[PDB]
């Protein structure tokens, strides 16, 4: 259902850009959400977008950090990210809400590696 | 002539509409949304346990057949034209006696999108109906319901679902409680299933929580049995021998419990059971007794 | 009604009959001021479609001057325009509000005397030698359950509403009053047989105590509430 | 796009003011209805209210569509044009049925006539209230409904297998009485017009001022303590 | 923010014996929990939504129960494709997940 | 109900719940006699257009006898036909009244005795 | 008990004579007289409470 960009590697200070496409259902109907995995820990929720109206949220510890817009027409959404540390070196997610808001769809995730 | 397009666009969108069938029939389940905004609490009443709530009823469904090309691409509908179109039944599994204003010109907005997402909101006056224990008055902390669901459609073919994320659906005004006794704290909402003889039906739930304000009966009852219990313990610095003095001070004693007891019960709601404030007014009332046999013996 | 033109302005006029609920403060209550309020405003319309302005703010509201209410009483008249921003969209409104104040005379003596009468009727128990003791035990006594009886009488004709008020706490004041006099004179009946001279100046410090500290308080309550 | 076809065929040549099978046989209602709160009871003014599901079939041979679609359901806008039995309550002193959103108001064809009609009401009726039993007291509060304008030649009620529930016992709201037990009973009444068939279910309630006396005859001998005082 | 407490922090289970786990909740979170199976080196996929209710495609022997503030997880007859991370996460407000559990056959 | 007949007998009913008013004489309270009264007529057609009249004079009002007020009883009830002239022409009037009588018994005990 | 019953049977006739009458601003024709009873039955009292 989801497919996403390839594997990212990219140097500290910089800032790439990932994409969900969405192919078999108008995203326009429901929501998309955005989950990061480290190595060995649990989920963790970066953002939420309504391609309806354009509306977003965001992890208050993400605040500034992420940038989240959708591109209605060519049916994709896209998260753009900050300058990023050589931290943040994990898997993303992206996900569409289900029944009773549990994502139930997602996307194989693409890695994001810091290095030198 | 620039209403003519809009005329045609819409004459040829209601041609050959059927709206006694819902969206997709024999396809997937139509999926309303909803979303409260509570405009104002009404007063919550004991007696009747009834308690009246304005809400601004909204409610959004992706309709296949009313999708069209257009200039506008959003089409404020008037209030006439939601009767034509399809509506799903929403009722109030827990409400005595609603009403639906009709104060200059029905009050409903109907707005089409392009894609086909529909926008249906009302503007009720639900007075529904919360059971209450007032096993804790005038202390208690009770909340009452908001049951509203599907009718005629069961849960194969109609599901609510909330507009936002649940938390931030059920919206309270913020000077819209126009309250008196009560304090309002919050809401909690929670879906559900509900099985009956005809079959399973879908039924979103409501909370409101309410905590009884004391500040008022403090100084009413309470404050008053204890200046009377401590006025009638003032009896014993009195000297033995003015019999007669001790005897009447002894005996109005008695008499301002009566009338502060017959006072103070008069606006307890009927129950069964005995309330929380019964017991104090009994034993403030069974000090002034014993005092009263004290002399008595002495 | 409908009333057409040449240039296609209509005119549509309609006369009805709202019950409005307006939000009164009681607080102050008997002599307080209460806003209440009437808001129209569109229901199916944005700010973007249509727009709400009152046909001349001076005779936008017309009859005002002459309406009669049988307590109340009209002082000033408002008229504002504003917008409205729901969840939706931005509405247009427009408000209705004018502020209303009781008439004075007619429950200040209804009310507030009776208290005032058995506070003084408690003072005159004072002055009566400490020999015939039981007389001012009668009187002492007599006060408390009649201001009880006063209170539980007047807490019925009165609106009822189950939130604090002024009247309400003046009557508990002078219930304190009337019972702290009768706590006194049980005190100065116990520790008169040990000592007289004490009880001697009690008395007269009492006589000239008491009136002082009901006229500060009271004057500090006209002071606040009114 | 098939279920437009087949209700435009159903309504074609369909007459609405004559009951099925007029000049035959009478047509047999099943009725079934479902309790959901007792309102308050009064002593005075001898009455009480109630709040039901009522819920009636027959069958019906206009209604015979031939298709793969089994069960048809249908939104309360139907019910106006298909034919629909009236029935009244005659221990009704006021009733309303509730349209709070919308008509409440089903219906549901299945594939061989049978047509199901339910809708909600709220009845006010008089309980025929007597008290010289107690603390024995068994009051019995009836509920029955009939046809107005049908002979018992031309319409018949009946019972289903249960055909009454109840639901939610400790929040029925009534202080004074307490629930006890529930019967249902048909008879055959004459008027006017006719020979009526006047169904009938009655259930009964039991019973659990002396707060009020007290305080007076305490009063009263208490005033007495005056007489063994000195003069 | 609500916090999820996901309890035993990682346990081993024979083949075809019973297994609990459970998923405290410290706020309030009303009966939209829902918990999610992730396999080594796959995407996460949706077993349970709300409460005892099953998504579609799912064997019969995963089961739930739910409450206001606690959820539990119930396998039946744990297999040997089970094993894998179980994550329970709350969308009452905006969501948030569990720490996660590991579950290795023995 | 709607009821027709071969020979053309319409036959119109209804289920009617009238707050009629009636004048009460009160001077002999409470040993008094209540006639209160329940009037009908036609409206918008003169006497020579349309004819009232009771069917089956003995059997026109039915169930009398089960009514039984709380407070009074009814003694006895009569019948009446009458052509009422106003400005507008002579309109046919029905008239159906019945006496009022109070329980004693319930207010000697109460109010007489002390 | 003379002047306790004179004084509790013009409070309530007092109650009810202004109830059955509306509240108005102004002061009945009916207030005065009621007025002068009062001020009658307390100067009574008052005369009673200085002897
Ligand atoms: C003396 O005069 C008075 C007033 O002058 C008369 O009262 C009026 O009587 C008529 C005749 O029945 C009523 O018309 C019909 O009313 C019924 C039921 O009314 C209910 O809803 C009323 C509001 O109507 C709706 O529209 C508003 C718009 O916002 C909505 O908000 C509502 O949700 C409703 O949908 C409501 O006011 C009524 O309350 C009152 O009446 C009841 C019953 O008397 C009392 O118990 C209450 O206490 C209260 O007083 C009531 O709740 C409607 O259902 C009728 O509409 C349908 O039926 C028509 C004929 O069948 C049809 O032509 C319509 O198009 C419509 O049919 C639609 O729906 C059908 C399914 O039901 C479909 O099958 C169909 O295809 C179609 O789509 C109709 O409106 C007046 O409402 C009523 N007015 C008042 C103020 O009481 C009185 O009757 C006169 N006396 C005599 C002897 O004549
Ligand atoms: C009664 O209550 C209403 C509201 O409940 C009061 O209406 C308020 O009136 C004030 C005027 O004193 C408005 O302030 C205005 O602010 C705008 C901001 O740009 C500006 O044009 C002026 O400075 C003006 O003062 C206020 O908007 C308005 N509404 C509110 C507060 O919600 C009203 O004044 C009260 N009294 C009377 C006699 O009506
Ligand atoms: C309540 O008061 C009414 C008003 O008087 C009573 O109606 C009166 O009834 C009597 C007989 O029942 C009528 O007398 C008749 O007069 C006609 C005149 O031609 C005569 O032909 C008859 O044989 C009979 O004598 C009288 O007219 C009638 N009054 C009116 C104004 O219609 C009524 O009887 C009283 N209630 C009861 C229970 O009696
Ligand atoms: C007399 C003083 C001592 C305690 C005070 C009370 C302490 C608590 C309250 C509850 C509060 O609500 C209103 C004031 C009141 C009655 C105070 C009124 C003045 C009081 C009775
Ligand atoms: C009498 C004093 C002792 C305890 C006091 C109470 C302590 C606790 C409370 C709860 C508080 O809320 C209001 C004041 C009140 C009633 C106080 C009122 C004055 C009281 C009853
Ligand atoms: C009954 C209680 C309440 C008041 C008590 C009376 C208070 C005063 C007196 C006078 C005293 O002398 C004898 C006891 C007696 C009758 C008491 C008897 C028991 C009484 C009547
Ligand atoms: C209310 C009634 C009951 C007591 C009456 C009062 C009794 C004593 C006086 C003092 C007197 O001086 C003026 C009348 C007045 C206020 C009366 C006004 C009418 C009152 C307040
Ligand atoms: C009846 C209550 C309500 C008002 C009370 C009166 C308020 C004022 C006074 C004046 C006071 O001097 C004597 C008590 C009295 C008559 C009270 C007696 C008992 C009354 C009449
Ligand atoms: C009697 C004391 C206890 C509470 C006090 C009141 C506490 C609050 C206020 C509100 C304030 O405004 C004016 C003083 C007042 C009435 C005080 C007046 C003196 C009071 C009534
Ligand atoms: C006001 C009340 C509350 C405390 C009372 C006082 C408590 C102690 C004394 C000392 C006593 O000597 C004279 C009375 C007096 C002033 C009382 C006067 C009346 C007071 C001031
Ligand atoms: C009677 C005399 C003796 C004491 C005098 C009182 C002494 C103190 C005061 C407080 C003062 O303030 C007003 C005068 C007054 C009441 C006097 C009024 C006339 C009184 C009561
Ligand atoms: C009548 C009541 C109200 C006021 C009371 C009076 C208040 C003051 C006194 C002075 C006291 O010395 C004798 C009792 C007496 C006359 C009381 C008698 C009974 C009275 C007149
Ligand atoms: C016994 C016959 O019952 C009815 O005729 C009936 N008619 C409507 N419904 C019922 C069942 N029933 C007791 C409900 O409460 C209910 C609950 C729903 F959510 C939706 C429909 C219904």
């Amino acid at each position: 259902q989801l497919q996403q960009s390839g594997a990212e590697l990219v140097k500290p200070g910089a800032s790439v850009k990932l994409s969900c496409t969405a192919s078999g259902f108008n995203i326009k109907d429901t929501y998309m959400y955005w989950v990061k995995q480290r190595p060995e820990q649990g989920l963790e929720w970066i953002g939420r977008i309504d391609p309806a109206n354009g509306d977003t949220k965001y992890d208050p510890k993400f605040q500034g950090k992420a940038t989240i817009t959708t591109d209605t027409f060519s049916n994709t959404a896209y998260l753009q990210l900050s300058s990023l540390t050589s931290e943040d070196t994990a898997v993303y997610y992206c996900a569409r809400k289900g029944l009773r808001w549990a994502m139930d769809y997602w996307g194989q995730g693409t890695s994001v590696t810091v290095s030198t | 002539d620039n209403t003519t397009v809009f005329t045609r666009i819409l004459d040829r969108l209601l041609d050959g509409y059927d709206n006694r069938l819902r969206p997709g029939l024999g396809e997937r389940v139509t999926e309303v949304k909803t979303d409260i905004f509570v405009t104002s609490f009404g007063p919550v009443s004991d007696h009747d346990m009834e308690y009246t709530i304005d809400v601004f009823f909204r409610q959004s469904w992706k309709d296949e057949r009313l999708k069209f090309k257009g200039p506008m691409t959003v089409l404020r509908l008037n209030n006439l034209m939601a009767s034509k179109i399809w509506t799903p039944d929403t009722f109030f599994h827990n409400g005595k006696k609603s009403v639906a204003h009709n104060m200059t010109m029905p009050n409903k907005l109907l707005r089409i999108t392009e894609d086909g997402t529909l926008l249906y909101t009302m503007r009720l006056t639900v007075r529904a109906e919360c059971p209450m224990h007032l096993e804790d008055f005038p202390m208690d902390a009770h909340a009452c319901p908001l049951k509203f669901g599907s009718y005629a459609y069961t849960r194969a073919e109609v599901v609510y679902e909330w507009t936002r994320e649940p938390a931030r659906s059920v919206v309270v005004a913020e000077d819209g409680s126009r309250l008196n006794q009560y304090d309002l704290l919050g809401q909690t909402v929670d879906s559900g299933i509900v099985q009956s003889s005809t079959g399973e039906y879908v039924v979103m739930t409501t909370h409101f929580h309410l905590k009884r304000k004391i500040g008022y009966f403090v100084i009413q009852t309470y404050l008053p049995c204890i200046m009377t219990v401590i006025l009638s313990q003032v009896s014993f610095w009195l000297n033995r021998e003015s019999v007669p003095a001790r005897t009447v001070f002894g005996v109005t004693t008695v008499l301002t419990m009566t009338t502060l007891s017959i006072s103070a019960r008069n606006s307890l709601p009927k129950v069964a059971y005995a309330t929380a404030m019964d017991w104090f007014i009994a034993v403030c009332y069974a000090f002034v007794f014993s005092a009263l046999i004290e002399f008595a013996t002495v | 009604m409908i009333r057409l033109h040449p240039d296609g302005t209509v005119l549509y006029g309609l006369r009805i009959t709202t019950t409005a609920a307006c939000m009164m403060d009681l607080r102050r209550y008997p002599l307080d001021e209460q806003n209440c309020t009437l808001e129209i405003e569109s229901y199916g319309y944005t700010t973007d479609d249509i727009e709400f302005y009152w046909r001349g703010d001076d005779n936008a509201v017309t009859g005002v001057t002459k309406i009669e209410l049988p307590q109340f009483s009209i002082v000033d008249y408002k008229l504002i325009t504003k917008k409205v921003v729901f969840s939706t969209g931005s509405y247009p409104r427009l408000s209705l509000s004018f502020k209303l104040k009781r008439n004075i005379g007619y429950f200040i003596l209804q009310t507030y005397m009776p208290s005032i009468l058995i506070t003084i009727l408690s003072w005159v128990s004072f002055w009566i030698n400490y020999d015939a003791s039981a007389a001012r035990v009668a009187l002492g006594i007599t006060t408390v359950l009649t201001m009880t009886t006063i209170n539980t009488h007047l807490r019925e004709t009165l609106p009822k509403i189950p939130y604090v008020k002024a009247i309400d706490m003046y009557l508990m004041g002078c219930f304190v009053f009337v019972f702290m006099a009768l706590l006194e004179y049980a005190l100065v009946n116990y520790i008169f047989f040990s000592q007289p001279a004490r009880a001697a100046a009690i008395d007269r410090w009492s006589r000239i105590f008491f009136p002082v500290v009901f006229s500060f308080f009271n004057i500090v309550y006209w002071l606040y509430y009114v | 796009g098939d279920v437009t076809v087949i209700l435009n065929n159903l309504l074609e040549g369909y007459d609405n003011k004559l009951r099925p099978d007029i000049g035959v046989k009478p047509t047999l209602i099943h009725t079934d209805m479902y309790v959901n709160s007792i309102g308050p009871v009064n002593a005075i003014n001898m009455e009480y209210t109630i709040d039901i599901f009522f819920a009636q079939t027959w069958y019906d041979r206009r209604l015979k569509f031939n298709s793969t679609i089994k069960v048809l359901r249908l939104n309360s806008n139907m019910v106006g044009k298909i034919w629909i039995p009236d029935t009244f309550f005659r221990n009704s002193k006021k009733a309303d049925a509730h349209w709070i959103t919308t008509p409440n108001r089903m219906l549901r064809i299945w594939n061989d006539g049978r047509v199901l009609y339910t809708l909600r009401l709220t009845i006010d009726a008089e309980c025929q209230l007597q008290l010289h039993n107690f603390p024995m007291d068994e009051h019995s509060c009836p509920l029955e409904f009939s046809s107005y304008g049908y002979p018992r030649e031309e319409i018949v009620y009946q019972w289903k297998r249960s055909s009454v529930e109840v639901g939610d016992t400790r929040s029925w709201r009534l202080y004074q009485f307490s629930f006890v037990g529930l019967r249902n009973t048909t008879e055959v009444v004459k008027t006017t017009s006719g020979d009526y068939v006047v169904m009938s279910v009655y259930f009964d309630l039991s019973r659990r001022t002396i707060q009020t006396y007290i305080p007076c005859t305490l009063i009263v001998v208490l005033s007495w303590v005056s007489f063994w005082i000195n003069k | 923010n609500i916090v999820m407490t996901q309890s035993p922090k990682s346990m081993s289970m024979s083949v075809g014996e019973r297994v609990t786990l459970s998923c405290k909740a410290s706020e309030y979170v009303g009966t939209y929990v829902s918990w999610y199976q992730q396999k080594p080196e796959q995407s996460p996929k949706l077993l349970i939504y709300g409460a005892s209710n099953r998504y579609t495609g799912v064997p019969d022997r995963f089961t739930g129960s739910g409450s206001a503030t606690d959820f539990t997880l119930t396998i039946g007859s744990v297999q040997a494709e089970d094993l894998a991370d179980y994550h329970c996460g709350q969308s009452y407000s905006y969501p948030t997940f569990g720490a996660g559990t590991k579950l290795e056959l023995k």
